[PDB]
């Protein structure tokens, strides 16, 4: 009943002592399944270790069950045959990292796929290293600005943390990632090393044409200085989609060990869980719940808890993880959304009735929360977003009473009106991230309540005209806001004056 | 792999797998009857109560089992086929399966001789002239260049008799099944 | 029952409960 | 190369063949002889003493333990050219239209890699099919994976007939239909309607659709790989023909059913709901082979079954992950009476952006979706008390949204026998003007049944005049 | 002994021993690693084969790799030299301040106390918080559980529990973070340092930390409760002290045990969990009971999945629970920090046969008057009789004063707010709420009770407000 | 020593001790481990006996010698167990001295038939 007990290796064992295949560095391929070889030999291989197949392929080896090495094939299983010769490489699989990976779409073993030349990497980091502990890291001390006003006001991100974008399929959720990338152009144009940034978009099991659309959007927004795009599409193999987030996270770990800041966007991390379930169930590892095996939480935690700000001794480098989860019709109670919501330090939740109700971007909150999302803000946005969050918290209770709000009292009517103006301030066009200074100005206008008399369909037109007016005329005021970091009574008085005058001359 | 030499009867299971490996090895090195008589001598050895009591019992520390079988091999000077066969059965721990692999490889060699395991039921104690003419017509009946090994069994229940199974081919003139065919004919 | 049926039923009665509080106010 | 082997164990498709001289690699083709027809085997795993575990495509009634198979070096090769246009072939490569053999020169191998990242095209141009709810709420893409989901009885086959008619006649290039486990009479009506409409010409080589049809009652190796046959034919019409080609795969859920059936029998642990663990990987291969490249432009409309209107089944969810512009075909709006019961509130588009299509089209589409999404919660407000207390404006937008939702219905030309109405063609600009004219407040007085089964807004005017006087 | 790694699946590696063999539930040092790789033996299958849950990243393990066997189930460093120290389930310090120089080790995987090593007296454990010790009081040997979150003051209440029990009783405490987030664990460590519970300067700290992080395999997370319980069992059994095991999460303990039993090939139970759920919770939750000598007491932060109570992990948890104090944001946005809901906190010890007739009479009066205030608050919000009666206005004034009085200034919040933190014993809470319910202090404003410790300082605050 | 009446633990795992030999054993029998523990021999197989233990598996190694008691699973019984906390097997765990039981009642006999019963 044994797996290695077949008459081929038994016959070559008892017809005469071989000592010829060496059984330790090499190994002959036994039963090759749909994507998993169970090779015989490799007595000196270690666990999770990348071997190569004589076709010219690679493949990483797990389960070792006392006579057999469970090597999962890094490619198509058409050209691996029974009896082929495997060879050890000698090391757990590495990822070529460096500052030469930037602006070039690569593939999860660290090899170039866009065909515009090879990667000029100088050092290879071992993938799947342990996360840094308690003392080497510190908390979120820098504000990570998405550019989305709803996110940067209500649920801001911190340079130093992990923030799980969660929603149904085609409910924003990658547009927020592309806005998070394109927002960092203005911080990567100039000075301040502790502001400049490196985005890493790890696409796991997407279509490959949408990765081409993603990289064309980033190139014509000139988003290829900050960015690396790691891509393991749906045509690629199951273990190469499994190993894609750890590769990009190793690149980001290179960026945060050397002082600099970085973020990573794990697009379709649920598909990484699906690929791991595929390869484990074909390794006949015992399935846990929904056929996901035991160490799936251990997988996503070992992936996601590598993101933290570092103390001033260990550079000042920080990482920001942004995993992405498709839920199936709001089923937040599934296996993978419950696992990653228990892992991650915040969630950005997108319920979709807001999207088709016409408030885009689709961050439909109340379930959405950031567990550190007050200290990860500039004091301008801290003040304005604190008052704005309390106003929306008073608004969202009474909206079912606002569908019949016409025949109620006046205090509600004022509160619900202010909430409607703020909720239509939070909507924003796609692929146009706002800087912190102008969104502080807009949400300031909404909080101080120079909008309560206007029509609802005229709020967004006011928003665009107010952006044009404040960018064109009052450059120095946005300079005050972005250099002081806050409104200190003179920006307050000047904004009183300019918003009263522009409301006097709007129509 | 190496080209595994095809055995004539595919005996399946674990013991058939060990036996096909041993047959392919002994047919590459062409000492088949030598390995067969040595496995018969081993099967005579491992029915001794001291050796089989030492082997079937656990907590005799498998390394000591391998050492004891290697010393028993080096005492009676086996060929290098069955030496490595007994060592492999000791290393895998399927020394419980060694009389069954001896039976399976004996079956494979008995088909390599060309024997056919003939079964006959006369359903009565038959005489020697009947057996002589039956072996004559059956040896003519089977094939060219093959030798039969026949057995006879009896039971008074099945009336008449003379069922003959030769090489999966089962000719049946038993009076009971004639009454059964007429029974299916009569009920309709 | 099935799962989606009870999800539909809970959605319907949560909406009827909110609208009935609205009629109460 | 043609190495012979022995069938030793037979369960359906799943047939174990023992090779000892030459072992074929995985995903191959074995010709089982001894049958009066040919039997083909897709080679997969090699378990030992060399053992291929193959899946057998024709019915295995009558396979002897110990039969002789022949081994060729083909993943599986099919006749492919301009000769295979007006003719129906099945997955092995053989014609089932009873018109002799297919005389071609070059063949093609069914299994290939999805091409490369550097060959992926980047252009996105809108495709207008003449259907209202498609043209404004989920427009198509010349060079994009169009998918239309639905349960059973929602209208996917009538919609795919309307797309085949209204697009494959409005196409100078070629077409490829792939009936992947579609029932035989609907494909038969497709073949006879194609002959009588003239897109198949039985007299000469003036045809422009190539049909690959695997019936719904074939073993799962013949019902999974027939989609790949359609992919191979339409790849040749895209790779080195140099032609804009469109492929209609109806109905890729038999692919996943076939994979789940063999994975039950191959010896793989069942995944989530009961499908194979290799669902996302296998469908990733066969949905990333089908995309437009820099060499040629190929557009793929896919009729994709969902089981009993369950969109959270993992195979429709991963199919959503592969598309570019889906279209949900619900049932509830046909319990209303709108056909096909299209959900645009669950439909997507990569093509719908204010720079791609326009600002006018985008704003009227988002206005229609905004007023239909608001109509749901407002309708649940209605459902307890009624039309009495909503407001002036609330009752006005309820009636306006209901009028729009009745205006989404459109009589198909191929479905002039289900409703009796003749069926019309609507251009894009007329759909934009009609929905912008209903949102603009022009038609607040006409009844809801005046907009029900119409084409342009002039047809709604004519039906309102017919109902009134 | 010396055995050999022969197969590796993560936290499941099995060792083939050829000689003297460790029993079930034991420790193994895998050698050749740059760190220690401790393993836990259980399952002897043959050739002395033991299925060891392997406790760290098992990349680099080779077939036939030598394993030293240490005997003991797991030895950790316990002692009074462990306070202020962060360790992980090997017993290894991960706060990078040298080793834990202690004298006596102790084995996790110990047993429950015997039936003769029990206390038959349900002594009311008095924290010192008014709302806790009046409406859901604690128990020596209790297994109590707090239902908090992020925005609520869970950390402030935890450090206030540590300081109040270390001052009032003589007990130190241990905080087992099970599946503790490394960001959240680092913030809680800096919070304890800047509050003064942990002192890095001398030997006056009050808590020992055991952080089993999420990035560790579930074999190394289902032992965090066992490790922190072993440290607290040292405090119970060699000082006879009043100890607090604070487990930050019982659901991650159950999830870690579920993933261990999933990795070990066992057919899983109901809703996705392990068969051994009630048994594992039995082992741990019955080691935290009181004895005749000490009074270990668990306060444990508990996560209910899908907001469900009938799920098996809360089913076994509430089978072992005693108090279930709710923390929330509603009464926190009413200004009271933190919003320990009493109306949703059903303590089992609230019984006049156990805590006394005066205590239970006062507690029933408080809970009844706040329930009646919630009903009359609904009616006064809808304005049906608009101040319904003099009795309505009287109970609204009384219970508004009580809700303002349930606040207490905390000593852990003293360092940045000048509201000095008071300890309020049980007798003073009884006297204060009895004199408020008796109508004695009706002539005081409601603001004179917000953030005051005892009742006579609320009198003095009413005097100092009258200016 | 003797595989008739004693046996050796092949593999104690999750809750089962598969013990080798033990040929004189009978089904559902309290068989005691030399770790001082008890168990009950459940399913008899031609290679091993599946004895489920009556305690933790931590106290039992592999190859620990297992010995038959000779009687089906019992519990001590009587009026001499009155006033007393016992374990599930009959051992007094209240600490105030051992039990003075003389009889020994089997733990798994059948309920009475419908004739020796009479109604409430
Ligand atoms: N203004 C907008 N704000 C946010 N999201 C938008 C906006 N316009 C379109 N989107 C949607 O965001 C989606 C991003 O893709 P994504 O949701 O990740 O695809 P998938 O359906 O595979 O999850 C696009 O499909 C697009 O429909
Ligand atoms: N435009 C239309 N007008 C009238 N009926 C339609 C239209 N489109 C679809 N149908 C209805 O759809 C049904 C056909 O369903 P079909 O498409 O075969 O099922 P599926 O959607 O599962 O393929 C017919 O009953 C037909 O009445
Ligand atoms: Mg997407």
């Amino acid at each position: 009943t044994g797996t290695a007990e077949v008459s081929s290796i038994l016959e070559e064992r008892i017809l005469g002592a071989d000592t010829s295949v060496d059984l330790e560095e090499t190994g002959r391929v036994l039963s090759i399944g749909d994507g998993i070889a169970r090779v015989h030999g490799l007595r000196n291989v270690q666990a999770e270790e990348m071997v190569e197949f004589s076709s010219g392929l690679k493949g990483m080896s797990l389960n070792l069950e006392p006579d057999n090495v469970g090597v999962v094939v890094f490619g198509n299983d058409k050209l691996i045959k029974e009896g082929d010769i495997v060879k050890r490489t000698g090391a757990i699989v590495d990822v070529p990292v460096g500052e030469e990976l930037l602006g070039r779409v690569v593939d999860a073993l660290g090899n170039a796929i866009d065909g515009k030349g090879p990667i000029g990497s100088k050092a290879r980091r071992r993938v799947g290293l342990k996360a840094p502990g308690i003392i080497p890291r510190i908390s979120v001390r820098e504000p990570m600005q998405t550019g989305i006003k709803a996110v940067d006001s209500l649920v801001p991100i911190g340079r130093g943390q992990r923030e799980l974008i969660i929603g149904d399929r085609q409910t924003g959720k990658t547009s927020i990632a592309i806005d998070t990338i394109i927002n960092q152009k203005r911080f990567n144009d100039g000075t301040d090393e502790k502001k400049k940034l490196y985005c890493i978009y790890v696409a796991i099991g997407q279509k490959r044409s949408t990765v081409a659309q993603l990289v064309k959007r980033l190139t014509d927004a000139d988003a290829m200085k900050y960015t690396i795009v790691v891509s393991a599409t749906a045509s690629d193999a199951a273990p190469l989609q499994y190993l894609a987030p750890y590769s990009g996270c190793s690149m980001g770990e290179y960026f945060r060990d050397n002082g600099k800041h970085a973020l990573i966007i794990y697009d379709d991390l649920s598909k990484q869980a699906v690929a791991y379930r595929q390869m484990s169930l074909l390794l006949r590892r015992p399935p846990g719940r929904e056929a996901y095996p035991g160490d799936v939480f251990y997988l996503h935690s070992r992936l996601l808890e590598r993101a933290a700000k570092m103390n001033d001794a260990f550079g000042g480098g920080s990482l920001t993880a942004l995993p992405v989860i498709e839920t199936q019709a709001g089923d937040v109670s599934a296996y993978i959304p419950t696992n990653v919501i228990s892992i991650t330090d915040g969630q950005i939740f997108l319920e979709t009735e807001l999207f088709y109700k016409g408030i885009r971007p689709a961050i439909n909150v109340g379930l959405s929360v950031s567990r550190v999302g007050s200290a990860a803000q500039t004091r301008a946005m801290k003040q304005v977003a604190g008052t704005m969050k309390l106003e929306l918290a008073q608004y969202r209770e009474v909206a079912a009473f606002a569908q019949f709000g016409s025949d109620l009292d006046a205090a509600t009517q004022q509160l619900l009106s202010r909430g409607v103006r703020l909720t239509e301030l939070l909507k924003q066009g796609q692929y146009s991230p706002m800087a912190i200074e102008e969104q502080v100005a807009v949400i300031y206008a909404g909080v101080r309540g120079y909008l309560d008399k206007l029509e609802p369909s005229k709020i967004t037109k006011f928003e665009n005209a107010f952006l044009s007016h404040v960018i064109s005329q009052h450059q120095t005021l946005l300079g005050k806001i972005r250099t002081d970091g806050k409104i200190s009574e003179e920006a307050d008085a000047k904004l009183k004056e300019i918003v009263t005058n522009f409301l006097a001359g709007f129509e | 792999f190496a080209k595994l030499v095809r055995p004539p009867v595919q005996i399946y299971g674990i013991e058939g797998r060990y036996a096909t490996a041993l047959y392919s090895a002994a047919s590459k090195q062409n000492k088949l009857e030598q390995v067969e008589k040595e496995l018969l001598r081993v099967g005579q050895i491992l029915k001794e109560p001291k050796m089989a009591a030492s082997l079937m019992n656990p907590y005799v520390k498998r390394s000591v089992k391998v050492k004891s079988l290697n010393d028993m091999t080096a005492k009676e000077k086996f060929s290098p086929l069955t030496s490595n066969l007994i060592n492999l059965l000791a290393e895998n721990g399927r020394l419980n399966n060694t009389p069954a692999v001896i039976s399976a490889f004996s079956t494979m060699m008995s088909v390599h001789r060309g024997e056919v395991p003939c079964t006959v039921t006369t359903a009565s104690p038959l005489d020697e002239a009947t057996l002589t003419e039956l072996k004559t017509v059956l040896k003519s009946f089977l094939s060219k260049g093959q030798v039969l090994k026949l057995e006879v069994k009896i039971d008074p229940s099945i009336m008449g008799g003379m069922i003959v199974r030769i090489g999966e081919k089962y000719v049946d003139m038993s009076a009971k099944t004639k009454i059964q065919k007429l029974s299916r004919a009569m009920r309709e | 029952a099935t799962l989606k049926d009870i999800t539909r039923r809970l959605k319907s009665i949560k909406n009827i409960q909110k609208i009935t509080k609205s009629m109460k106010m | 190369g043609g190495a012979t082997g022995r069938i030793v164990a037979v369960i359906g498709a799943v047939v174990d063949v023992q090779f000892d001289e030459g072992l074929p690699p995985i995903l191959n083709a074995l010709e089982v002889q001894g049958r009066e027809t040919r039997l083909v085997l897709e080679v997969a795993q090699h378990l030992g003493e060399s053992t291929v575990r193959t899946i057998a495509m024709d019915g295995t009634e009558g396979l002897v333990r110990g039969q002789k198979v022949l081994d060729s070096g083909a993943p599986i090769r099919i006749p492919v050219g301009p000769e295979t246009l007006g003719r129906i072939m099945n997955v092995i490569g053989e014609p089932i239209d009873e018109r002799g053999p297919i005389k071609t020169k070059q063949f093609a191998a069914i299994h290939a890699e999805a091409p490369e990242f550097v060959e992926m095209s980047v252009e996105q141009e809108i495709l207008v099919t003449g259907i209202k709810v498609v043209d404004l709420l989920a427009p198509y893409a010349k060079g994009g994976k169009i998918g239309l989901f639905g349960g059973a009885g929602v209208g996917k086959t009538v919609l795919i007939m309307e797309l085949i008619n209204n697009v494959a006649k409005a196409h100078g290039g070629y077409s490829v239909f792939a009936g992947v486990g579609e029932r035989t009479r609907e494909g038969n009506d497709l073949y006879h309607e194609m002959i009588e409409s003239g897109v198949i010409n039985l007299k000469d080589a003036t045809s422009k659709v190539a049909l690959v049809y695997g019936q719904m009652n074939e073993p799962p190796g013949a019902r999974a790989r027939v989609a790949l046959t359609g992919l191979t034919v339409a790849e040749y019409f895209r790779d080195q023909e140099g032609q804009d080609v469109l492929l209609f795969i109806d109905n890729i859920f038999r692919f996943t059913q076939a994979g789940s059936e063999v994975s039950a029998l191959l010896g793989r642990i069942p995944s989530a709901v009961g499908y194979q663990p290799t669902l996302a990987t296998d469908m990733g291969t066969m949905q990333e082979r089908i995309t437009t490249t820099k060499k040629g432009s190929i557009t793929s409309v896919q009729a994709i079954y969902v089981p009993a209107d369950d969109l959270t089944d993992p195979a429709p969810a991963t199919t959503f992950a592969h598309l570019d512009a889906t279209t949900v075909l619900s049932r509830a709006i046909a319990e209303l009476g709108i056909y096909p019961a299209v959900d645009p509130l669950d439909s997507t588009s990569r093509i719908m952006d204010p720079n791609i299509v326009g600002s006018e089209h985008y704003d009227v589409a988002r206005g229609v979706q905004k007023i239909l999404q608001d109509y749901k919660s407002l309708q649940d407000i209605i459902a307890i008390l009624g039309m009495d207390e909503l407001s002036e404006e609330d009752k006005l937008t309820v009636s306006r949204a209901r009028k729009i939702q009745r205006f989404l219905s459109q009589p198909f030309q191929v479905a002039e026998v289900f409703t009796g109405h003749l069926g019309k063609l609507v251009p894009l600009k007329e759909t934009i003007k009609g929905f912008q004219q209903i949102l603009a407040g022009e038609f607040d007085h006409l009844p809801e049944q005046a907009f029900y089964m119409v084409g342009p807004i002039e047809e709604a005017v004519a039906k309102a005049d017919k109902l009134a006087e």
